[PDB]
């Protein structure tokens, strides 16, 4: 059986997100 | 049918057949045919287990420097650490030394003088000596008239450490060279830019010449922490040098602060961001490779450390369509190295002392590792330590009809000593 | 880039029976000297002999230089040429046998072979997580083809190489792993939102077909020295290009012949030997000499090119004088090229071939008159004088370098002999050896 | 396909069990009684129990004294350190003289140890901080603890660290999901690579996958090692290897050889000697080979006398090449072998003698068979009466010259024309010598 | 903008540390610059990126003169490394001045 | 001891000298030099005294007549607690420190400030340790059951204590030493519990200590410059002391001799073949003797008159006039027969087994013929030959033998001298051919 995915955390982080229509930016 | 092949010997096992082979007087005893003629049996084992592999007589454990420590050892619901490692050399100092130059004391005159030679008499003062520091004001365009006094009185480390990023006065005569002005055009800068591209060749050349997929080649043989100094009935002394050793602000700037931890100050307890004690400014290794001092066992230096093992794994890759079985007494039972090797990267279904009957149903299966009827195998690789060829003929026998035969040698050992007497009787 | 003194030398001009052609590969000349310096090209073509010592023996103006040089040429690509002179290895922070060492090291090439991989495809989405200071990084990047999509994690490296060079969804880049390198190829999708602050948006291409991550295996050559830097310190890499490496401990030094040994029986490297060129070799010392005799008898050592032009000379650091220079036991060590001085019709040749690279539309009689100078005075005045020819020609407008232009170059400026006896005529205006001169006319 | 390096066809001093030399055996030809005096200056060393015990290899060129140091080597084995060395490495730009050689002399004499390391490693399932309490005030870092979740085959531990050992853990920038491995020695951690429990064919960082480790955490391994006197030293000197920031600031450093004090030498004597005496260490003393003892000067053997005469110091043996001539450093004291009367006291003399025709003949035979080129009769007695004539030398380094114009001439033998060739196209010393002397050109 | 620079401002500005900023290069900032030997590598790699900017032709290289004054006066070394300094690719012209006559070379005896 | 393989001057373990300074013939390995060896007695106890500062003796004399074996045994016998630096010649060049510097700093490593210091310590074995960890907060509580012959306790363990043992991890029965002023615990190791082993410490825990503190006054130098740390008296970068905290450290030290609390302890600096230093250094070293913290030099020189370094005219022993002028002379003489046979005995007796008594008299006449030195030299290859031919005893033959391969100096200056094209020159010329 095909083993899972790595854990991803990113908790405690901002978040740049850039996407087909448009570019997000999450900060704190 | 019968094949041969030779094969040479391989550093580690030149190396080791070198330093087993000096001894005192062996004469070259293995070779001498001792394991004809019937210590000399023990040196006849200790060639067999050196010419044949290394790990099948001692693990080759970790690549580590020497730890030159006094480390808190045991003798063998959480288990903690604290870091305990000393140097064994102890520096003994009298408590005199230390708390008659070192520490004020009230006949003592160390803070008086200290106070007397750096504040009062610096010449960066501004309260007794205004004009010069109003001279490098206009020089050097600082803001703040006290900061030379400050440069003055501070640590190199420290002041490295707290390095600010506030421009100066535009009326000054720094005029910034042109090379200062290359560097900052091209701080961050893109691709495809005539300035920005003459300005980095060190990272050209890392990306031409394959620097990030190297491997590190050189690890130091002793590390050591610094000398420990003990100094007997005091504690002022260990907070010192606790102090020195691990200074939180030196600690903290060679560190990386934990990611939730930054989301704890900078939003649950509301610290502003650049009061952040600074971080990350240790230098960045070379590569992954390069990042620590112990090297780990490799299981393809397993594979390429030997002579036999080499070509036998290149010809287990070549033979897929016949059952094949190893004479194991080239090594006298060794059954466990090769049953690592083979289920740790050349998986495949195996077996290895209703035995006998497994492997006749499918050749999938391979008949693999048995001690010397049953000659339903496809074939056989029965290859040397054969000065008789009387077992050799006897395990044969043993061995569908077809047999084939794969003979195994290295040169400059003592197979081509026993293997040239034994080739004529045959 | 531009034309020097060695422009037109391409080859040895040799033939495939080690015998030289009368005049190819941009040479003539020196025929006995071509073929054994061919000879010794075979020899480190064949690269399995470490360590012999050749010597070029010759005067000055005769070769030696271009014969070397030739060498280099006919040598190949990838495999290394140090061309060192004496003077180079006095140092105030190297030792002298260290920067012997160093250049011995310098001389012998590895030829690594990795593996590495390949991926390019139209970019979906970028999910960079930062921290708050910005130090740690961590991100997902997602991309897809024509065929099939995939989702890949990424580092450090990764996203400080997406952030430089900034990447946006829309683009199609491609990744190296073994290099870690990015290649933007350029804008596929188009993307309706178009920002103020773009204003270098990337030629358009067609998004690619085919599977994404394709095998692929490449050679890069890395010297011994550099190895050897690299594990010298934390930041070797640097020491490299400002080049404060040095008194390098032995210990780096047998670890890394271990561990070349290692990966030469592996299979990963294959070591190419080199050629050390030593131009000048009489300037050195005799400590330099004397681990010169010593350091040849290693495996790890290359065929080392010597050159000299002197005679009987004194040999330095030391009060004898030994031929060539060099003592007895490195002169024991080396074997002796030979070389002899040319007549007319080699140097008219050489002239010929010069002002052929050197763009020179030149008369014959005016090539004779510089065939009889050259013979006269020296062949390097004669190359020297074809420039200058030119640029008076050009002028008189007139594109043919004709005979009076020779003339008033040679008027013009003076060769050895004739600033000889010109300081001879009227050596009082000259400051003497004992520092006496009269300035004055009267 | 191997490379020869004038010295491969030298295997060992080819000596018989009684100490008399065979004629050939191990590359050797003649120089028997040469021979025999360095297989009892072999056997001496494998006695183990002197020190400060030197021999001078005096002789001509072309004779065989680095040959019998390489051969030493050989037949001592790669356990007992060799230090071979030039006299002009003793000269540096960055320290004295005399410590270079004293470095020398200590990375001579080797240690034979075997320590046991406390190891922690296992695959970090759970990797989470604790605050500090204070954490703008700076004067405590900015965590207290840290739990770390360390899981392998047959056992499983939780793991409370101290945060400067943390500090290693983010330096070797550990993440959840990849098998670590924490020596608790020095405080040292090595981030093998992520584990392959999870899926390995989507990162984009060409990192290595490794199972999970076998055996329980806190495995106690014993390793043995062979380490030098020297690198102590040089080890205790600069001391990288610590959590402190005196070591970390010490790695980032360009290091500089230092004149290393004698209170450290005798401090590491006084801790090996507790390893000898505590059962983990056993003394592997060594031999050092000054090669070309002419080019050290005078302040070199003062010291040199006085440095001989130590508990430790290693056996050293020296070669040299001239005869009777002035000492290096002195414009007045001559003196044989370019070695002063004073150490010459010290020293056992060990002569070497040249060689004769058929000597020459066959050690020619046997540097063509290593060199695995099959020469002609004739050839080999022209390149014999060449040998004879010119150099041994010039004779050996024909014989390439001649094997690569056979190829040229497409045939595997080696004929007098192909030397006749070597000749007219290369020239030895002499005739160099002779056109040097004809001609007015300064050639 | 059209910016004019050297060539051994090229090679100072990469043999120097840019960018990165991490207690190295900061040090190297504060502390006192030493000279150090520029090796070939990055002479070549300098040369090699100019030549490529070169021939997309957005870079144009103007070489100069070097006048050295009372040539008389260098070692002999410096000569045998201006020899072959002299017959490299890329090195400019040199004007040579010097006012003696006969007399012996610095850093030898009797030539 | 440390680590000591045998040497050229193992055998002497002192002056063989009785309670009046009469030298016995033959005692604590040496034999002979009777006058010198008294006269060795006699700056012994000048150097035992330590009432008399800065003086120099110069003990020169023919090669191989035991100057250098003279100055062992006064180190010897002078045994430890009292400083002893031996340098040479050569040592003092440096490529850092300037001469002088050089010649300062081994001056002030041979003088010694004794400082007894009374500390506190508690060590015993551990019967039992137990903390009840419930950290509700930090705070965490925990007890010690110790051990020794004669004392079983318990104690109650403050929260830095649990720190302290929580590294370091003590199990039940190992054995422990606490200091309490520092809480550096120190594991001596595990007592006799196997059902490395130290035996269980004796009676009466808490126990103060005298320890006896002799530091140089280069260390407190090194220390008290400001910004040389004491990782300077390893690495070796002291690197150009000032005068003042020299000025300061001396104060200092007359200051606490006087008040009490420190000794001062002189100590002998030897410095062997004093010929090869710089008339730079003789003047230092003419002038540096009247300082009152300076030690009693020795000085051993085998030249006769030659010149002195850094000058062009030549001198006594290599040295100066003035410098001759500020020292006393120690003659010695060369050895006869019955001396060069105990001195062989002695190290024969010493470095392997024993000889036959007519292969000792070939040593014997060997030494008298050649060198002292080059028979003790073929000592250990002659038996080395005599194990190759499995022998005990080393015989005539194995002498021969040894004598015939290994040359002296003699033999090798000779054979120079027949064969003389074979090698090179002082102008470099040599037939290395041998045909013609
Ligand atoms: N055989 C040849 N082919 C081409 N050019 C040559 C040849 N011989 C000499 N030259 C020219 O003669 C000049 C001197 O040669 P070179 O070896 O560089 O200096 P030197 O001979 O003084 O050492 C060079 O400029 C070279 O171009
Ligand atoms: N006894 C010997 N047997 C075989 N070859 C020798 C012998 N002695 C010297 N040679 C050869 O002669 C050459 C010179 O040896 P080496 O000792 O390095 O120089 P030298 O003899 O001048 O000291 C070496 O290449 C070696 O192969
Ligand atoms: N009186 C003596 N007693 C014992 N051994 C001696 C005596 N004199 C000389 N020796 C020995 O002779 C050897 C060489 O003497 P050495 O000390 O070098 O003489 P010098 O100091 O005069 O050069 C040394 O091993 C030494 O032990």
């Amino acid at each position: 059986f095909v083993k899972p995915r790595r854990p991803y955390n990113s908790e405690g982080m901002t978040r740049i997100l850039r996407r087909y229509e448009e570019d997000l930016f999450c900060t704190f | 049918i019968e094949i041969d092949v030779l094969c040479d010997l391989t550093q580690r096992q030149a190396k080791l057949y070198q330093v087993l082979k000096s001894q005192i007087s062996t004469n070259y005893d293995a070779i001498e045919n001792a394991a004809t003629n019937d210590n000399l049996i023990n040196a006849v084992m200790q060639f067999r287990k050196v010419c044949n592999h290394p790990d099948l007589f001692e693990r080759a454990d970790v690549d580590s420097p020497f730890s030159f420590t006094t480390f808190g050892k045991t003798t063998s619901k959480f288990t903690d650490l604290i870091y305990s490692s000393r140097n064994p050399i102890k520096y003994s100092l009298p408590r005199l030394i230390y708390e008659d130059l070192i520490l004020p004391n009230y006949n003592n005159d160390v803070d008086i003088a200290n106070k007397l030679k750096n504040v009062k008499f610096n010449i960066f003062n501004p309260s007794t000596n205004y004009e010069l520091c109003l001279f490098l004001s206009k020089l050097t365009g600082e803001p703040s008239l006290n900061e030379f006094f400050r440069v003055s009185t501070t640590p190199l480390l420290k002041r490295v450490i707290e390095r600010t990023n506030g421009p100066k006065n535009t009326d000054s005569l720094s005029f910034k060279t042109i090379t200062q002005e290359l560097l900052e055009v091209t701080r961050n800068a893109p691709s495809e830019g005539v300035m920005a591209s003459l300005l980095n060749v060190e990272k050209h050349a890392y990306e031409r010449e394959y620097l990030n997929c190297i491997q590190r080649g050189y690890h130091p043989n002793v590390s050591a922490p610094p000398v420990t100094i003990e100094v007997l009935g005091s504690s002022h002394v260990t907070n010192s040098i606790n102090n020195e050793l691990f200074d939180p602000l030196i600690s903290q700037a060679l560190s990386d602060i934990p990611a939730i931890t930054q989301y704890n100050m900078h939003v649950k307890k509301g610290i502003p961001v650049e009061d952040f004690p600074k971080t990350g400014l240790f230098p960045e290794p070379l590569n992954k490779n390069f990042s620590s001092n112990i090297s780990m066992p490799s299981m393809d230096r397993f594979i390429t450390e030997s002579a036999k093992l080499r070509k036998l794994d290149e010809l287990l890759v070549k033979l897929k369509s016949e059952g094949h079985r190893v004479l194991i007494y080239f090594q006298m039972t060794k059954m466990m190295d090769l049953m690592e090797e083979y289920l740790t990267y050349r998986q495949y279904n195996h077996i290895r002392l209703d035995l006998v009957h497994d492997w006749q149903t499918n050749p999938e299966i391979f008949v693999f590792l048995l001690s010397t009827n049953l000659t339903a195998a496809d074939t056989v690789i029965f290859y040397d330590s054969d000065w008789n060829p009387t077992i050799d003929s006897q395990a044969m026998d043993r061995a569908t009809r077809q047999v084939t035969v794969y003979r195994l040698l290295v040169r400059g050992t003592i197979e081509e000593r026993m293997r040239d007497r034994a080739k004529q009787k045959e | 880039s531009l034309i020097a003194a060695h422009s037109h030398i391409t080859g040895l001009g040799l033939d495939e029976n080690l015998q030289p052609r009368p005049t190819s590969e941009g040479m003539v000349g020196q025929l006995q000297a071509r073929r054994a310096a061919g000879v010794i090209l075979k020899m480190v073509q064949n690269g399995t002999i470490a360590g012999r010592a050749v010597l070029v023996a010759g005067p000055p103006s005769t070769g030696k230089t271009a014969l070397a040089m030739g060498v280099s040429q006919s040598l190949g690509k990838d495999v290394p040429f140090t061309a060192i002179a004496g003077s180079e290895i006095f140092s105030l922070e190297l030792s002298k046998t260290e920067a012997l060492t160093q250049a011995f090291r310098k001389s012998i090439g590895i030829k690594i072979k990795e593996e590495t991989e390949l991926i390019e495809g139209e970019v979906v989405e970028i999910q960079i997580d930062r921290s708050i200071t910005g130090g740690h990084k961590q991100g997902k990047l997602t991309i897809k083809t024509t065929d099939m999509e995939t989702i890949y994690e990424l580092g450090n490296k990764m996203i400080d190489g997406l952030t430089k060079e900034k990447v946006l969804a829309g683009d199609v880049i491609s990744i190296d792993k073994a290099s870690g390198k990015i290649t933007k190829l350029g804008r596929s999708f188009a993307r309706s939102r178009d920002y103020d602050a773009m204003g270098a948006d990337t030629r358009f291409v067609q998004c690619p077909e085919g599977e994404l991550q394709k095998r692929k295996t490449v050679v890069h050559t890395v010297s011994l020295h550099e190895i050897d830097v690299i594990n010298s310190r934390t930041q070797g890499f640097l020491a490299l290009f400002t080049g404060d490496t040095g008194e390098i401990r032995s210990e780096v030094r047998d670890q890394i012949n271990t561990k070349v040994a290692e990966w030469k029986e592996e299979g990963k490297a294959e070591i190419v030997p080199g050629v050390l060129f030593i131009d000048e070799v009489h300037m050195l010392d005799i400590e330099c000499f004397s681990f010169i005799n010593r350091a040849l008898e290693d495996e790890f050592a290359p065929i080392v090119m010597m050159a000299t032009n002197r005679g009987v000379s004194k040999t330095r650091g030391t009060n004898y004088k030994s031929p060539h220079g060099l003592p007895l036991d490195l002169l024991d060590r080396s074997i002796i090229i030979t070389t002899k001085s040319y007549n007319e019709q080699e140097i008219k040749t050489i002239l010929s071939i010069r002002a052929q690279e050197e763009e020179v539309e030149l008369s014959s009689d005016a090539l004779d008159l510089l065939t009889k100078t050259g013979v006269e005075t020296s062949l390097r005045y004669s190359s020297n004088l074809i420039s200058v020819a030119q640029q008076i020609a050009m002028k008189r407008k007139n594109n043919t370098v004709e005979v009076e232009d020779v003339k008033r170059a040679y008027l013009l400026f003076l060769d050895s002999a004739r600033s000889v006896k010109y300081v001879q005529e009227n050596e009082s205006q000259y400051i003497d050896d004992q520092g006496n001169v009269q300035i004055s006319i009267a | 396909v191997t490379r020869t390096a004038a010295h491969t066809h030298i295997k060992g001093l080819g000596l018989d069990e009684s100490g008399v030399a065979k004629r050939v055996e191990g590359g050797f030809v003649g120089q028997i009684e040469a021979r025999e005096a360095c297989g009892v200056i072999v056997d001496l060393i494998k006695a183990k129990k002197m020190s400060g015990r030197a021999i001078l290899l005096a002789g001509g060129p072309s004779t065989g004294k680095t040959a019998l140091a390489l051969a030493i080597s050989q037949e001592l084995g790669p356990k007992v350190p060799f230090c071979p060395l030039v006299g002009s490495e003793l000269y540096s730009v960055e320290v004295k003289k005399t410590e270079t050689l004293m470095e020398n002399f200590r990375r001579a004499i080797g240690l034979r140890i075997k320590e046991t390391k406390e190891v922690y490693e296992g695959e970090v399932t759970e990797l989470t901080p604790e605050d500090a309490e204070n954490p703008l005030g700076g004067y405590g870092k900015t965590i207290s603890h840290v739990i770390v979740g360390l899981k392998s085959a047959k056992g499983t531990k939780t793991l409370r660290l101290d945060p400067t050992i943390y500090e290693s853990i983010q330096r070797e920038k550990v993440s959840i999901g990849d098998v670590i491995y924490i020596e608790a020695n020095t405080g040292a951690v090595k981030r093998v690579g992520r584990s392959d429990a999870y899926a390995t064919e989507f990162d984009l960082e060409t990192e290595e996958y490794v199972p999970l480790p076998k055996g329980e955490v806190h495995k106690k391994k014993e390793i043995v090692q062979d380490v030098t006197l020297h690198d102590l030293d040089v080890a205790n000197a600069r001391p990288q290897g610590g959590q402190d920031v005196i070591s970390m600031m010490g790695q980032l450093l360009k290091p500089k050889k230092t004149e290393i004090t004698e209170k450290l030498r005798q401090e590491v004597n006084k801790v090996v000697a507790k390893y000898i005496d505590q059962g983990v260490a056993e003394l592997i003393p060594g031999v050092l080979f000054i090669d070309e003892v002419n080019m050290l000067d005078i302040e070199i053997f003062t010291y040199l006398n006085k440095a001989l005469e130590s508990n430790i110091a290693p056996v050293v043996v020296l070669a040299s090449n001239r005869g009777m001539t002035t000492v290096r450093g002195t414009e007045d004291v001559i003196s044989p072998h370019g070695v002063p009367p004073d150490l010459i006291d010290r020293l056992l003399i060990v002569r070497t003698l040249p060689y004769d025709k058929d000597e020459i003949r066959t050690i020619i035979e046997r540097r063509a068979t290593v060199e695995r080129l099959q020469v002609e009769s004739s050839a080999l007695d022209l390149l014999a009466t060449m040998g004879t004539e010119t150099s041994l030398r010039y004779a050996l380094q024909l014989l390439a010259p001649c094997g690569i114009l056979a190829q040229t001439s497409n045939r595997k033998e080696i004929v007098v024309n192909d030397v006749n060739e070597a000749k007219l196209l290369f020239l030895d010393a002499k005739r160099s010598t002779k056109i040097l002397e004809t001609s007015a050109n300064y050639l």
